[PDB]
């Protein structure tokens, strides 16, 4: 310190620091201990899609190969003709599907 | 062409009324997006030569096409492949300042695909060119800025798809 | 809209959007909030400056009101007002939009094609739409009134 | 889904829904709330699932990490563990969904051509789902443990 | 073509200098000037075909040109010399957005005056319609934009002569 | 300038100018204050810059300077530094009208085949833009230096 | 940090945060966007600024990685890039936090001695960083880029 | 070819070849025995001549192998290496038609825009095309030589 | 790579644009003198209006 | 130190007095400068040790005092006056961005000539130099804020000598 200068705490014993930086709070990661470099698990990078996949390529992708119309339909097999019902329902069915 | 501005003044003219709450609303929220926009177009008009230059060359350098026989071999037909993938950021650029995607429908996608049909381009091999210009300008404009120009190469590839 | 038009100019020259149209695209976007507001004054009020603007054509020019001229029934002037609501709208569009291209997209170009096959005056539409921008300027502050007059002198000036 | 079958349904009859399918419906969106929970838990536990299943089947089965197996290497194993996490999201979305229809829609065509192809054991897959059944019901409570053990046990069967 | 801007430019260019006190002084007066040049001539757009009209009825009309045996006579002479005049008032205006006469020099004036003698075109009487408009867009722009509008059509006259 | 670009697209579409091109005009002259300062800074520290610019040029290509090279000898070099010089003030043209015009008309057209007469590297010029560019950046204020940066750009991509 | 320093300074004076400390502190919070902004856009670009910036320095001072070097071979090369690296995510701290206290925590105390100790000659690795800011720099708009170029300049400084 | 020439001249007329261009297909047809012995001889030295351009190129030119140089690794030297080789094929191409018409086909329309894209110094390449010549000449009859050192400095004033 | 068998040679040595593009003549009148160059033009006029 | 705001504070506040028009006509022009000033400032601050490499260039250098036998001989003695010119430089843009010189005065020019007597510094030499740094930054910044500058560069130098 010049003569404009005013004293000021310059150096710390060990104790006195290590009360003031091994306090739970105020303590680093990485003085003590072993840091594992924290990374995200490889199957899932793998699986992880690449780029942002905008809606315009969401909605798109969603129907991408053949129509789930092949999947979603009805296949109307006469097993037996006690319920009149079904009976009907498979008449009506087929008059759909010829005409 | 069009935008969000003649976006929402087409879908008020055809009923013909005139701009309501719901119309200001979308024109407000167009014009905040401005800045980003402003900001990505400003950004990737400087940028334009180099993040060609790096989709091209890791997506299609070394490889088939490149090779002698390769549709981008002949140096003539590499430049006209450095003429196109400009050609698609800068009408990218558009559509993303523009806010809607007609201009590339407009002035990109016609006879697009009929052209790269009549001349042997691989349209898969552009689409992945894209993808990679894609990710180079999100990665140049950050993630909120560069979904709108993801979203608009997007636009431009299902389209060649 | 500015930036179609902006974006046309580019294409035009084959190059990106320069520095200065970006600036410009700034400032409009920025600005919009005056737009916005003066597009809803116009459309607020709508009726009363469409029925003034229309009153004082009428005692303007009252030829096209006479018999023998275009707009002579009541159903006639209801046709000149639905004309001239169709005019104030797309002035609304182009003030929001920032540019003239809505304007003569919709109701510029052709307009004397479409006058002649009607009989209508075009110097009376020109001189209808002038009163609509007087009453517009009346009900609107200076500025506001002048942002607006740009439009209605540009569509004024294409008709005639 | 059960509103998409029965609409189907429904749809292929030319026919209004019936009063006991929107009943199947008003059940279904009842449960949704506990199939809700049950989704979340097995998202939030994601990682954990898959990972200690494929511990356990690895521990069942070392010959397929072992070298010369399908999945010796670090990154065939991180492939083996991108499979199950696949698998652990396709049954999430069939625990949402009410029904095993995304599951078999997704991931259950054709997986035994897919991985006959890849020359993988369609049973050590089998084996694989079933550690992942056991950690999930180990870490989720009873009633849920059979919940979601019935879309486990449907791709289960569909592997074997 | 050539504006104020321009014209400093290319004064000082080819004396291969820089732009020094005198062209700062010169362009800094074009640029204050610039508002008043932008609003006469929206002004004068706005009111183009009318300032034709009146500048026309005012000078032409009903005079010995108009008359059979004068040159405006049948409709395709007063089509064509109404043209001339509608062309000569927007030419102004673009000389007097520029600052400068030299869109006029060679978009207006090269060529014309030889075109007219050949044509038997009356320059007297072409010369009072511009006049005729110079006053006409005076009334229209007031003094301060009138003055500039009518140096630009009295220098057309000039050239004419 | 943006005034003739405007003028002489309006005279190509044999029509007045636009309320957008008014607006644009207006903006213009209102930037020409801007405009102005960045041309009397370029001005100023132009024998600086240049010469700066000349020597980093030099460092980086010492074959132009060296024996056998086209600026080879104190007067080549004198020379090369008017060059310089030259496309210096074309800068502070562009700079000061607000478009490239004067700098494309002056010293931009047929400049590959003048230097390839000449038996000068295009490369080695378009390196002493580029170092001049540098030059007046640090120099210059960060959004002036932006400013310059479009005029500076296009002559080193009309260089190279 | 700024909220920190100001904390510091707040302490050393044994008082509370001034008005004017606040009002700076409350202006950071605000425009932490713009920051956030620059540090993802580094964040994005580090490999294609490191990269670049390598190939610059490598061009300007070959002696650095020809034999006899200091980052002669692929290895010693990697090295310097890694270094090159460290120091770009250094300055995204800074960008950050709007202080350079970061920096020189990190890579600013005793880089001296480091890099003498090293062998590394300091003035390269400043040039590096140089050439790794005007490849930033041009990676983004004249605002961002002048305000990472304070952090570049405080790292050039330092190592200078 | 003057084949193709002389038939794309007569097809664009609308007219069968005169007797002067039969006479020059006569006597191209005589001259075709020559052009064979010369491209058979580049041919024969294609790895040779390549190995020696090359290296004179490299020495000559330094930088462009060194580190941060566009052909630094061994990968990008053996990229040069392929360059040059499809350049000295063209010159074959162009030897034996008589004409540098396949040449300027297949690798020099464009040939710019395709090394600025690239990054290569085009200069560089025309330099590369010297060496090849040059060896070529060394290792040809001095008017076989200068035969193909005609199609070889069209090479060159094409990349220049 | 392969061993390019005829088919695509075939198919790739006519891949991207037409040789029609730099196969073809243009005519200029560049003087007035060659009366034969003249009516070669004329001609041509013909051909490509017609 | 007061800047012009404080010298306007100042002046009312002696007659206790609220602030007058004239204090705001004074505070409305102080802000008007603002802008030039601040501009001034960030580029000597960008500038900074340039402007002192070419002011001492212009100035001392290959001259007696840089000569063995001159008091900027030694290679200390050098450093220390770099580091006065950089002093004078900063604390000439400290009183442009006030608008006052009163910081001049209590900082610059407290003892300065009492210590450059002792010290045997040639206050000559000081002098030029200062001056030529007034010439380098009045090229540097433009005559409109140069001319302020050296009014302080000059107020610097009057107090010295
Ligand atoms: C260990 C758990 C078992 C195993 C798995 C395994 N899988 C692969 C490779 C692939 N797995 C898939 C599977 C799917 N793709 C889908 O879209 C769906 C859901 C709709 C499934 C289930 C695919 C497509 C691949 C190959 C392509 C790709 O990975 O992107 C491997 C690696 C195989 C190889 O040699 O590459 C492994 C190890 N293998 C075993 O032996 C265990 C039983
Ligand atoms: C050293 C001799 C110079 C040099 C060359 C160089 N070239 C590349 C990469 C490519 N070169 C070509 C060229 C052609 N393709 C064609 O079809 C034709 C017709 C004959 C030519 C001339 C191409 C297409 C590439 C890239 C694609 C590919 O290689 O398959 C490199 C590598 C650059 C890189 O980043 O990969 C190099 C080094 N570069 C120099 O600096 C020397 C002057
Ligand atoms: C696989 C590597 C690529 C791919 C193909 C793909 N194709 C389908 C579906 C069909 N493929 C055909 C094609 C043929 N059928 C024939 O008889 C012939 C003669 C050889 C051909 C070429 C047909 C008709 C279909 C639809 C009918 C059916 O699939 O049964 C799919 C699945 C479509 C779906 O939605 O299931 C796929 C995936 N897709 C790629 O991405 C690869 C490049
Ligand atoms: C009207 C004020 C006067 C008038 C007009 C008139 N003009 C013509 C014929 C031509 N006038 C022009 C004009 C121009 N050429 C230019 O380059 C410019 C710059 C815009 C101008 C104004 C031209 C080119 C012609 C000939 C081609 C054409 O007319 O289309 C005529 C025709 C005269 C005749 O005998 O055919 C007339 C009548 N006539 C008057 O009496 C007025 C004073
Ligand atoms: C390059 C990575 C891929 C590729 C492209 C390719 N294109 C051409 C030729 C043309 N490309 C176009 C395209 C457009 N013109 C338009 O106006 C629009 C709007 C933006 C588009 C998309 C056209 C019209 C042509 C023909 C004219 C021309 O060649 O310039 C070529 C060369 C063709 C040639 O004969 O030279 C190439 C190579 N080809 C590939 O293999 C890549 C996948």
């Amino acid at each position: 310190f010049g003569e404009d200068t005013v004293p000021y705490e310059r150096y710390l014993t060990p104790g006195g620091l290590q009360m003031r930086s091994a306090r739970v709070g105020s303590l680093r990661e990485d003085i003590g201990q072993r840091v594992d470099k924290e990374v995200t698990p490889r199957f899932v990078e793998l699986g992880q899609v690449s780029a942002i996949r905008t809606e315009p390529e969401i909605a798109y992708r969603s129907n991408q190969g053949v129509t789930r119309q092949r999947q979603q339909t009805k296949v109307f097999k006469l097993v037996s003709t006690y319920d009149k019902v079904a009976v009907k329902n498979a008449i009506r069915a087929a008059y759909r599907q010829v005409f | 062409m069009q935008d969000a501005i003649t976006a929402v003044i087409n879908s008020a003219d055809v009923q013909g009324k005139y701009l309501d709450g719901a119309a200001m609303d979308k024109l407000k929220s167009y014009f905040a997006s401005g800045e980003l926009r402003v900001r990505a177009a400003s950004v990737i008009s400087a940028n334009a030569a180099t993040i060609v230059k790096e989709a091209v060359a890791k997506s299609l350098l070394y490889s088939d096409v490149t090779r002698p026989g390769g549709n981008m071999y002949t140096t003539r037909r590499y430049a006209a492949c450095i003429r196109d993938l400009d050609y698609y950021l800068r009408y990218a650029t558009y559509a993303m300042l523009a806010g809607d995607a007609s201009i590339l429908d407009e002035r990109v996608l016609n006879g697009l695909k009929e052209t790269y049909n009549s001349l042997g381009v691989p349209i898969s091999s552009t689409v992945q060119a894209i993808q990679a210009i894609k990710e180079v300008t999100a990665s140049l404009v950050g993630a909120d800025a560069g979904k709108e120009m993801g979203v608009y190469l997007d636009y431009i590839c299902s389209g060649l798809s | 809209s500015i930036v179609t038009k902006s974006i046309v100019n580019a294409d035009a020259e084959a190059r990106y959007l320069s520095p200065g149209e970006l600036d410009r695209i700034k400032a409009f976007v920025t600005g919009g909030a005056a737009r916005l507001r003066i597009a809803e004054t116009l459309t607020g009020s709508r009726e009363t400056i469409v029925k003034q603007a229309g009153d004082r054509l009428f005692q303007k020019r009252p030829d096209i009101v006479s018999p023998g001229g275009n707009a002579y029934g009541e159903e006639m002037t209801a046709t000149c007002l639905r004309d001239m609501d169709y005019y104030l709208r797309l002035v609304t569009y182009g003030v929001v939009s920032g540019d003239v291209t809505p304007i003569e997209e919709i109701g510029l170009v052709g307009v004397r094609e479409m006058y002649r096959s009607l009989g209508t005056p075009i110097e009376a539409v020109a001189q209808s739409v002038r009163e609509m921008k007087e009453v517009a300027s009346g009900l609107m502050s200076s500025d506001d009134a002048a942002e607006a007059s740009a439009y209605f002198d540009f569509v004024i000036g294409k008709m005639s």
